[PDB]
C-alpha cells in the first residue's frame, strides 16, 4: 500500500533480470542453477509487491520441488565428473546418464514451462495477473524479458550438458548406477508433476478470473519458444565464427560478474574498514 | 544472608588441610545450590542481618559470583596438578569471593565501596601469583592504578553525602537529587572507569592478556559488573545531572563500541580479541544504563549477568587451546576442529551467544538496551546499526579462524580435550540458556 | 629433492607466457574442434617470432602479456582437484601422531594395525638419527 | 461430517481425546484431595503527600502501594491489547468495523497510563509520580490542556 | 583391471568428419595439427552418438509409450463416459 | 490495447481504474437496477474476503459449499467453479463496457 | 623460547653499520630490509614486506615450510598481513579494471535505471475497464443492457 | 555413586557455619518486633486479634 | 569415486532397471502433459473470450446522438 | 580406483605415439625430448599439457624443466598419485 511497493518492485525486477543475463554467461553447473534460484526470486518479491498471496506464495512451493530436484541432479553429475562443476567439462550425459538426464529433463521443462508441470501453474497465473493488473512499462518488459532469459539459460545448459558433443577427460566416471541417491530423487520427481495441479484445486478457494486478449496470453509461450531456441541455437559454435562474448569483452565481463556485486561486496569495501582498525589502535590504544 | 557469609568463613581452614583442592568446590557449589533455594527477594531490601541484605538486583548479581567463582576452581586445575602454591590459590578465591558477596549485600553506600575496591588486592595478586607472561608485572599495576587513582576521589564523593543526607542507606539517598556538577563526576567517572568506557579502557586488554585463566575470569566475570551495578545504585539520585552530561556518555561508548569492533577485526591474539570483545558489549550496557529509561535498566542488569557467564566462557577455552598450543597468537591456533572436533562445538555455542544468537540470555538483554537507546534518539539508530553488525564480525573472525583452516605445521603432539575441560565449558554455556526460561527473576529488579 | 630457483630464463618467460595464453584460449573456445583449429593459429604466431633478436623479443612479451591479460577471461578454467580448483584440499588429514591418543581400549579396535605402527616406531628413530645427525 | 477426510479427521480426534478423558477421569481427577486457596488482599495505605518529608516508613509504604497499583494498571492496559488481539483473529476478514470500538478503548487506556506512570523511567516512585501531577495541574489551568502550547 | 589402454594405431583421424573439417581448412591457412589424433575417441558414433541423435532422445524419451498409456487414458475415459 | 494514448492525448482516455465520470441515466431512457443475492449474514458467515464481496458472492458462497463437501477432492466440483468463473467473467465486461461508455462519451463532449 | 621482550623492535636503524645488524636479526639479506618511515606511527626498525596483491598471490607450488601461511620457517611476518591474509584483502591475480571502474559501472547502471523506472511510474499500463463495483448501501450500480 | 570419602567428614566444618550464621539472623528476626503485624499494609485490625503472631 | 571408470571409451552398459527408468520417467511426464491437453485445451488458450470493445454499438452502451 | 603403475606407462605412450611430431620408434621409457626427439621448447610445452589433460592436474611451470623424458613424468604422475607399484 505503500511507497515500499514502488521500491521493491524496482529492486525485485533487476534481480530477476540481472541474473537472467549472468545465467547465459557463468560456466559452473552448481552457480548456474543458483543464480536461476534467485532470478525467480526477483519474480516472487515483484507479485508480492503487487499485493498477492497465494500467488507469491503458490509459486514459492513449487520453486522448492523442482529447484530441490535440479540440485539434486547436478550432485549426481558433478560427483560421476572429476568434481568439477564446469559444464565446459560435461557433455553427451543424454545417453551415459540415462536415469539422472531424464530426471534433470523433467526439472529443466517445470522450470521452462512445458505446460501443465509444476512451475507452468504457477508462472502462468503470475505473468497473467501481470498483465491484469496497472504495472509500469519498465517493470512489464523486465517480467516478459526474464521469461525469455529464464528460458534461455536453461536449454543453453542442456546443450553443454546433453545433446553437446562430449568433452570430458581420457578417463571418465561416468556411470548411473546409484540407486541410493536415485530412489529420494524420486519423490521429487513425482511431484513436480502432479505439485502444480495439486496445489491449483487447494491454495485457491476462490479461483482468480483472467480474460486478456490472445496477443499478450501466448506471449509468455511465445517468448518461451524464442528463449529455448535462442539460447540452444547461439550456444551452437563452427570454426569460422565470431566470438561474440569475445568481441564485446567489456560488456560481457559485466554481466559475467554479475554487475561486479561480488568484486564491490568483497573488495572494494573490506579495505576501508579494516584499515581504519590500524589507525585507531596506531594512535589511541598504543598512541594517544 | 549470614548463612552465606559464615559458610565461607569456615570454608577457610581448607586452605590448609592437603588434598582439599576438589573438596573445596564442592562445598563452593553446594553453596551455591544452598543460596540458589533462598531466593523470595524483592525489589526493597530483604533478609536484613546487621548491615546485610539482598534485593533482586544484589541476588543475581550475588549468584552469578558464587557461579562463577565455583568454575575458577575447575578452570584452574593446572594449579592442582603442579602443586604451585595452591592452598595459598585457594584462600585468594575464598577471600575473593566473600568481598564480593559483602560487596553487592551490602545495604549502604559507603560498605559497597569500602568492599568494592577491597576485593582488587585478592585480584592484584592472583595476577602475580599465577601468570605467566614477563608482563603481569606492567599490567599488575594498571589494574591497581586505573582503580586507585578514580576511587580514592570517589570516597570524597561519598562522604559528601553524608553531611547532606545524613547515612548512607541506598533507599534513605534516593529521596534527594542533587545539582553539583562535580558530585556527578565523583560518582560515575569512578564507575566508567571499571565498564570501562572506550577511552579509559587501556587496562583492560593488558590485565586480560596477562592474567592466568582463573584471573581472565573474575576480572572478566565480576570486575566488570561492580562498575554496573555501582552505577545502577548512583544514577537514582543523579536523575538530574544525568541529563546535562549523559550525551557525552553514550556518544563516547556508542563510538566506542564500534571503533573498538574494527579493532577486535584486526588483533591476533585471542586473549586480546575476547577482552576487546568485552569493552565492545560494556558499551551497550553503559550506554543503556545511563538512557535511565525502565528498559535500559532492567536490560542493562539482564546483559551483566548473561556477557559475564559468557565472556567468562570464551577464556576457558582461549586457556584450553593455549595450554596445548602454547601460544595464543591466532595464527599458532588454526583448524582446531581437526585436532578437538568435540571441542570445536563448544567454541560455537559460546562465541555464538557473545553475538547476540538465540535463545540465549544475551539476546533478552541485548533487544532491551537497543529498544532504550532508540527510544533515546533516533540518531542512535546509525551506529547501533554498525555496533551489532561487527559485534558479530569479530565473532565469527574469532571462531571461524581458529576452528577451521588447515592445522599448523610446527605443533608438537599434545593431550586431547579431557572431560574436566567439557564439564567446565557445559555449565558456563548451559545456564546461560535455561536462565530464559526464569527471567521473569533475574530482570524484573525494579 | 630440488627446490626451485627464483631465476627464470627469458627462454622460460616465453614458454609460461605460451602455456597461459593456449589455456586462456580454451576458456573463450570450450570446444575442442575449434580449440584444435585456433591453438594451432596462436602456435603459429609464436613461429613467426621465434627467429628475432632477444631485446626485440623484450618488446614482444611486454605486449603479449598486456594483451594477454587485457584479454583474460571473467571465469577462466581451472583443474578441480588441484591448486585453485574448486575442490582442492577440500579435506584435511591431523598428523600421524593423534593416533598414540586413543583410549587403550579404542586401540583394541584394531589390535594388528597399532601392533605394527610400533614396530614402525622402532625404525623411524634409527632413520631419524642418520638423517639429521641425531 | 460432510467431507471424506473430515470424516476421518473425526475418528482421530476420537483416539487422542478418548484416553485422556479417561485417564483425567480414571486416575487424576478421583484420587485428587479437596483444597482451597485464597487471593490477596490489600487495604488501602495513605498516600504520599499525607507523608511528611522527614519520616521513610511511611513513604516506604507508599511507594511499595505505589508500585503495587503500577502492576495493575500496568496490565490492564495488557488485557485491553489481549482483547482487540482477540477480536482481530475472532473477527476477520470483516474486523476492522468490530475492532475499532476495543482500539478506542485500548488507545485511551495507554494515554492515561502514560499521563500517570509515564516519563517517569525506572525510579518512578510515589513522591515522582506526585509531583509530576502537581506540576501538571498548575501548567493545565495556566496553559490549558497539554498540546495547546504555552501563551 | 580398472581398464585397457587401446593402442594409438587404432585411432585414424579421417574417422571423424569433424575434426577432418579442420585439416582441410589448416592445409589451405597452410598449417598442420599433430595433437588431432587425440580427439577422434571423443566423436566414436556407435558410443557417443552424433548431435541429431543425441538431442532426439533426450527430449523424447518415452514419448511413445508415454502417448501409448494416454491411449489406454482415453480408452478408460471413453468406456467410463467422461470424454464428451 | 495500450496505455501510450493517455499519456499523448490525455483528454480522450479516461485513464487507470477510471471511476465513471458521467451520470449513469445519461444517454439512457432507462438502464435496469443491480440486484445483490447474498445477505450480509451469509457473506460473513463463510469468511467470504473483502475483495471478494462483490455481486458474485452467492455463487462464491455456493463454490465453497460443494467445495467443503467434497474436500480434499475438489476436483469433484470443477462443475460448479466453471459458473463462478462463468459470472465474474460478466462483471469484467460490465466493467470494459462501463469503461467505453465513458471513452465514447468523454469523446462527444470533446467534439461539442 | 624468549619473550616479547626479548623480541621487540629496535629503535629506527640510522646507520649503515646498524642497518646490517638489523637485516642480520630479521634474518633477511641486507637488501630487502626497509624499515618504516618514521614519521611517528612508525613500527619501529621492524621490515615492511608483503603490501602486495596479497598472500593468495603468493606461488602455491612453491614447497613452503608452513603452506598453511604460504610462509618459510624463520621469515619475518608483515605488520599487516592480518590484512593482505589470503581471506583478507588479497587477490590471486591483479583486477582486471582500475577500482574505480568498477563502482561506477554498478552505480552508474543502477541510477540509470532509478529513473526511468520512476519516470514511468505515472504512465502504468492499465487495462480498459473500470472499478470494482463493490456493493455499497445506498449507492447506485446499474447493468448496461435495458 | 556419590564418591564421597571419609575427607568430606570436614565438610561438617562448613556446615557447622551454616547453622551458626541461621542461627544469628533467626536470633535477629526475633529482634524485629516493633512493626510486627502492626503496618497499615498487614496490620492486624484494631480488636480480637490472633493469639500468636504471624511470621 | 564411482567404482565404474571407463578409458577413452562409453561407459559399460545399463542394467534393466536403469534402461527402464529412463523411458518410465520421460514417458511419465509426456502423458501427464498430453492428458491436460486433451482434458483441458482452453488453459492455453484463454477460457474466456476477450470482446472486441470497438465491435460495441453505440446504441448498446447508450451514447447519445449528438 | 587405484592406479596401477603400468597403465601409468602405457597412458603415457599412449598420449606420445599420437603426437605426430614424435618417432613411434624412438619413442621409449628413456628417451629425451629436446635432445633426441629434436623437440623445440614450445614443442615441449604442448605435451605437458597432454600430460595435464591426460591425468587431470596442474604440472606447475617451474617442475616442467624436470620432465625431460618420459620415464620422469612417468615417475612425475606416479608421485603425484602416490602409487609406487
Ligand atoms: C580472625 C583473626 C585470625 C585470622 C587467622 C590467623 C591465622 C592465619 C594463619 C594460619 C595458618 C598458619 C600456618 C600456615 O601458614 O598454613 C600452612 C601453609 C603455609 O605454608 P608452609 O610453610 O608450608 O606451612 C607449614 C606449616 N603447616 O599453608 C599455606 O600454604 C597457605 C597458608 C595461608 C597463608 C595466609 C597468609
Amino acid at each position: 500500500t505503500s511507497w515500499l511497493g514502488q521500491l521493491m518492485l524496482l529492486l525485485s525486477g533487476l534481480t530477476m533480470f540481472m541474473a537472467g543475463l549472468g545465467a547465459n554467461f557463468e560456466f559452473d553447473l552448481k552457480k548456474i542453477i543458483a543464480l536461476s534460484t534467485l532470478s525467480q526470486l526477483g519474480l516472487m518479491m515483484s507479485i508480492l509487491s503487487m499485493g498477492f498471496l497465494k500467488l507469491a506464495m503458490f509459486h514459492l512451493l513449487t520453486h522448492a520441488l523442482f529447484k530441490a530436484l535440479l540440485f539434486m541432479c547436478a550432485g549426481a553429475i558433478i560427483h560421476n565428473m572429476n568434481n568439477s562443476q564446469d559444464i565446459r567439462l560435461m557433455g553427451g550425459l543424454s545417453i551415459h546418464m540415462p536415469l539422472t538426464s531424464a530426471c534433470f529433463n523433467v526439472s529443466n521443462l517445470a522450470l521452462c514451462g512445458m505446460p501443465f508441470l509444476a512451475g507452468f501453474y504457477s508462472k502462468d497465473m503470475i505473468l497473467e495477473i501481470v498483465s491484469i493488473s496497472n504495472v509500469n512499462m519498465f517493470s512489464f518488459f523486465l517480467y516478459y524479458f526474464s521469461t525469455g532469459l529464464t528460458v534461455s539459460y536453461s536449454f543453453r545448459l542442456v546443450y553443454y550438458s546433453m545433446t553437446g558433443d562430449l568433452n570430458c577427460g581420457s578417463l571418465n566416471m561416468l556411470n548411473d548406477e546409484s540407486w541410493i541417491m536415485l530412489r529420494g530423487m524420486m519423490g521429487l520427481l513425482i511431484m513436480s508433476i502432479i505439485g502444480g495441479s495439486m496445489l491449483n484445486w487447494l491454495i485457491f478457494p476462490f479461483p482468480y478470473m483472467i480474460c486478456l486478449p490472445i496477443y499478450m496470453k501466448l506471449l509468455t509461450l511465445f517468448v518461451c519458444i524464442v528463449g529455448g531456441l535462442f539460447g540452444y541455437l547461439i550456444s551452437l559454435s563452427n570454426l569460422f565464427f565470431l566470438n561474440k562474448s569475445l568481441f564485446m569483452y567489456n560488456l560481457s565481463t559485466f554481466l559475467g560478474s554479475m554487475w561486479f556485486m561480488p568484486y564491490i561486496s568483497t573488495y572494494g569495501m573490506i579495505f576501508y574498514p579494516l584499515n581504519y582498525g590500524q589507525l585507531v589502535v596506531k594512535s589511541f590504544d598504543q598512541g594517544w | 544472608m549470614l548463612k552465606i557469609i559464615f559458610f565461607l568463613l569456615f570454608l577457610i581452614p581448607f586452605c590448609f588441610i592437603n588434598n582439599m583442592y576438589w573438596m573445596v568446590q564442592i562445598m563452593m557449589f553446594f553453596i551455591s545450590f544452598i543460596f540458589l533455594l533462598m531466593n523470595n527477594f524483592m525489589n526493597y531490601w530483604s533478609e536484613i542481618s546487621y548491615f546485610l541484605g539482598c534485593d533482586m538486583l544484589s541476588y543475581g548479581l550475588i549468584l552469578l559470583s558464587l557461579w562463577i567463582c565455583s568454575l575458577m576452581l575447575l578452570a584452574s586445575e593446572m594449579i592442582n596438578k603442579h602443586n604451585n602454591y595452591k592452598n595459598l590459590f585457594l584462600l585468594n578465591i575464598i577471600i575473593l569471593l566473600l568481598l564480593l558477596i559483602l560487596t553487592f549485600s551490602s545495604m549502604s553506600l559507603f560498605m559497597f565501596y569500602l568492599f568494592f575496591e577491597s576485593s582488587l588486592i585478592p585480584t592484584l595478586f592472583l595476577i602475580l601469583g599465577w601468570g605467566y607472561q614477563p608482563e603481569r608485572l606492567q599490567a599488575g599495576l594498571y589494574l591497581l592504578f586505573y582503580t586507585l587513582l578514580v576511587s580514592l576521589p570517589m570516597l570524597i564523593g561519598i562522604f559528601y553525602l553524608m553531611n547532606k543526607i545524613g547515612s548512607m542507606n541506598f533507599y534513605l539517598m534516593n529521596n534527594f537529587m542533587f545539582n553539583y556538577d562535580l558530585l556527578y563526576f565523583c560518582l560515575l567517572c569512578a564507575f566508567l572507569v571499571k565498564m570501562p568506557m572506550f577511552l579509559v579502557h587501556l587496562w583492560l586488554p593488558k590485565a586480560h592478556v596477562e592474567a592466568p585463566v582463573s584471573g581472565s575470569m573474575i576480572l572478566a566475570g565480576i570486575m566488570l559488573k561492580l562498575g554496573g551495578y555501582g552505577m545502577l545504585r548512583v544514577i537514582s539520585f543523579l536523575q538530574l545531572m544525568n541529563l546535562k552530561y549523559s550525551f557525552v556518555w553514550i556518544s563516547i561508548s556508542l563510538v566506542g563500541g564500534v571503533l573498538v569492533s574494527l579493532v577486535c577485526l584486526r588483533q591476533t591474539d585471542l586473549k586480546a580479541l575476547i577482552a576487546y570483545s568485552s569493552v565492545a558489549h560494556m558499551g551497550i550496557v553503559l550506554s543503556g544504563l545511563l538512557t535511565m529509561t525502565y528498559w535500559g535498566l532492567c536490560g542493562s542488569y539482564t546483559l551483566m549477568i548473561a556477557h559475564g557467564l559468557c565472556s567468562s566462557g570464551l577464556f576457558c577455552l582461549a586457556n584450553v587451546s593455549y595450554e596445548r598450543l602454547g601460544s595464543r597468537s591466532m595464527l599458532i591456533n588454526k583448524g582446531l576442529l581437526n585436532f578437538m572436533p568435540s571441542m570445536t562445538l563448544w567454541w560455537f555455542l559460546l562465541s555464538s551467544a557473545n553475538m547476540a544468537a538465540p535463545p540465549t540470555l544475551n539476546l533478552l538483554g541485548e533487544i532491551y538496551l537497543l529498544n532504550s537507546i532508540v527510544s533515546w534518539s533516533w540518531i542512535s539508530m546509525i551506529l547501533l546499526s554498525f555496533l551489532s553488525f561487527f559485534s558479530a564480525a569479530y565473532t565469527l573472525y574469532l571462531y571461524s579462524f581458529s576452528q577451521h583452516g588447515k592445522l599448523f605445521s610446527g605443533v608438537y603432539s599434545f593431550s586431547s580435550g579431557k572431560i574436566r575441560e567439557y564439564l567446565l565449558m557445559l555449565l558456563h554455556w548451559l545456564p546461560l540458556n535455561l536462565l530464559i526460561l526464569k527471567s521473569e527473576s533475574f530482570m524484573l529488579w525494579l | 629433492a630440488q627446490v626451485p630457483l627464483a631465476i627464470v630464463s627469458h627462454k622460460r618467460q616465453v614458454c609460461s607466457l605460451y602455456k597461459r595464453a593456449l589455456r586462456n584460449l580454451e576458456s573463450w573456445y570450450d570446444r575442442r574442434n575449434v580449440y584444435r583449429y585456433r591453438a594451432v593459429q596462436l602456435r603459429a604466431r609464436f613461429d613467426e617470432n621465434r627467429s628475432k633478436d632477444l631485446g626485440e623479443g623484450i618488446r614482444l612479451l611486454a605486449c603479449g602479456q598486456r594483451e594477454l591479460f587485457e584479454t583474460r577471461h571473467f571465469q577462466p578454467r581451472n583443474f578441480a582437484n588441484s591448486a585453485g580448483g574448486c575442490a582442492f584440499e577440500r579435506e584435511v588429514i591431523p598428523p600421524d601422531w593423534v593416533l598414540d591418543y586413543w583410549h587403550p581400549l579404542e586401540k583394541a579396535q584394531y589390535p594388528e594395525y597399532f601392533a605394527k605402527r610400533e614396530q614402525r616406531k622402532k625404525e623411524f628413530v634409527t632413520w631419524w638419527e642418520k638423517q639429521y645427525g641425531k | 461430517p460432510r467431507s471424506p477426510m473430515a470424516s476421518f479427521a473425526e475418528s482421530v480426534l476420537n483416539v487422542i481425546d478418548g484416553p485422556i478423558t479417561w485417564f483425567r477421569e480414571s486416575i487424576v481427577e478421583p484420587n485428587q484431595q479437596k483444597q482451597n486457596w485464597y487471593h490477596q488482599r490489600f487495604r488501602r495505605v495513605p498516600t504520599i503527600d499525607q507523608c511528611y518529608t522527614d519520616d521513610a516508613v511511611c513513604r516506604f509504604e507508599a511507594d511499595q502501594q505505589f508500585r503495587r497499583d503500577r502492576m495493575v494498571d500496568n496490565e490492564i492496559v495488557n488485557i485491553l491489547r489481549q482483547r482487540f488481539e482477540d477480536c482481530t483473529l475472532y473477527e476477520a476478514p470483516d474486523h476492522m468495523v468490530k475492532c475499532r470500538p476495543l482500539m478506542d478503548q485500548y488507545e485511551k487506556a495507554t494515554e492515561n497510563w502514560f499521563i500517570k506512570y509515564g516519563d517517569l523511567g525506572g525510579y518512578a516512585n510515589a513522591k515522582t509520580a506526585y509531583m509530576k501531577q502537581k506540576h501538571r495541574l498548575i501548567w493545565e489551568r495556566r496553559h490549558g490542556p497539554v498540546g495547546s502550547g504555552m501563551k | 583391471e580398472p581398464y585397457t589402454v587401446p593402442h594409438a594405431s587404432t585411432y585414424k583421424v579421417e574417422s571423424v568428419p569433424q575434426l577432418v573439417e579442420v585439416k582441410e581448412a589448416l592445409g589451405r591457412q597452410g598449417l598442420k595439427d599433430p595433437w588431432l589424433r587425440n580427439e577422434v575417441w571423443r566423436y566414436e558414433p556407435k558410443a557417443f552418438g552424433t548431435h541429431r541423435s543425441r538431442l532426439n532422445t533426450f527430449l523424447f524419451r518415452g514419448l511413445g509409450v508415454g502417448f501409448c498409456a494416454f491411449l489406454a487414458t482415453v480408452a478408460v475415459e471413453y468406456a467410463l463416459g467422461i470424454g464428451k | 490495447g495500450n496505455a501510450l494514448t493517455h499519456y499523448m492525448k490525455p483528454d480522450v482516455m479516461p485513464g487507470p481504474d477510471v471511476v465513471p465520470t458521467f451520470d449513469p441515466l445519461l444517454g439512457f431512457k432507462s438502464r435496469k437496477e443491480r440486484v445483490m443475492i447474498a445477505t450480509q449474514e451469509e457473506m460473513e458467515s463463510a469468511k467470504l474476503p473483502l475483495e471478494f464481496r462483490d455481486y458474485c458472492a452467492h455463487l462464491a458462497i455456493a463454490y465453497q459449499a460443494c467445495r467443503s463437501d467434497t474436500f480434499p477432492f475438489v476436483y469433484k466440483c470443477a462443475h460448479q467453479k466453471h459458473e463462478y468463473l462463468t459470472c465474474e467473467y460478466e462483471d469484467y465486461v460490465l466493467r470494459m463496457k462501463e469503461f467505453e461508455r465513458e471513452r465514447r462519451l468523454l469523446e462527444r463532449q470533446k467534439r461539442l | 623460547a624468549g619473550w616479547n621482550k626479548d623480541y621487540k623492535p629496535g629503535p629506527y636503524p640510522q646507520t649503515e653499520k646498524e642497518r646490517l645488524a638489523a637485516a642480520k636479526k630479521y634474518y633477511l639479506l641486507p637488501e630487502e630490509y626497509k624499515p618504516y618511515a618514521d614519521d611517528g606511527l612508525g613500527y619501529g626498525d621492524y621490515p615492511k614486506l608483503g603490501y602486495g596483491l596479497g598472500v593468495e598471490a603468493k606461488d602455491s607450488y612453491y614447497p613452503w615450510d608452513y603452506p598453511e601461511h604460504k610462509r618459510n620457517q624463520h621469515e619475518p611476518i608483515s605488520a599487516d598481513h592480518d590484512l593482505y591474509s589470503e581471506d583478507r584483502w588479497s587477490q590471486a591475480e591483479p583486477p582486471r579494471y582500475s577500482n574505480a571502474y568498477y563502482f561506477a559501472c554498478f552505480l552508474g547502471v543502477m541510477s540509470g535505471c532509478l529513473a526511468l523506472y520512476y519516470w514511468l511510474d505515472d504512465k502504468k499500463m492499465y487495462r480498459p475497464v473500470a472499478a470494482k463495483q463493490y456493493p455499497s448501501p445506498g449507492v447506485k450500480h446499474y447493468t448496461f443492457e435495458k | 555413586v556419590l564418591g564421597l570419602d571419609k575427607r568430606a567428614l570436614w565438610g561438617a566444618l562448613p556446615l557447622l557455619g551454616f547453622a551458626i550464621g541461621h542461627f544469628l539472623d533467626k536470633k535477629e528476626t526475633e529482634r524485629m518486633t516493633m512493626f510486627r503485624d502492626k503496618s497499615a499494609l498487614y496490620g492486624r485490625p484494631a480488636g480480637s486479634e490472633g493469639k500468636a503472631p504471624s511470621w | 569415486k564411482s567404482h565404474v571408470v571407463s578409458y577413452r571409451n562409453g561407459p559399460p552398459p545399463h542394467s534393466k532397471a536403469t534402461k527402464i527408468g529412463a523411458l518410465t520417467v520421460g514417458g511419465a511426464m509426456w502423458w501427464w502433459v498430453i492428458w491436460h491437453l486433451w482434458h483441458e485445451p482452453d488453459h492455453i488458450t484463454g477460457e474466456f473470450d476477450y470482446p472486441n470493445s470497438r465491435k460495441w454499438s453505440n446504441t448498446e452502451l447508450g451514447v447519445p446522438k449528438d | 580406483p587405484p592406479l596401477s603403475l603400468k597403465l601409468i606407462n602405457e597412458r603415457v605412450l599412449l598420449v606420445l605415439k599420437l603426437y605426430d611430431k614424435i618417432d613411434p620408434s624412438k619413442l621409449n621409457v628413456e628417451s629425451h625430448f629436446i635432445n633426441d626427439l629434436g623437440l623445440d621448447s614450445l614443442d615441449h610445452v604442448e605435451v605437458i599439457m597432454a600430460m595435464e589433460d591426460e591425468f587431470g592436474f596442474e604440472i606447475p611451470d617451474s617442475d616442467a624443466e624436470k620432465l625431460l623424458k618420459p620415464a620422469d613424468i612417468i615417475k612425475y604422475v606416479a608421485d603425484k598419485e602416490d602409487v609406487y607399484e
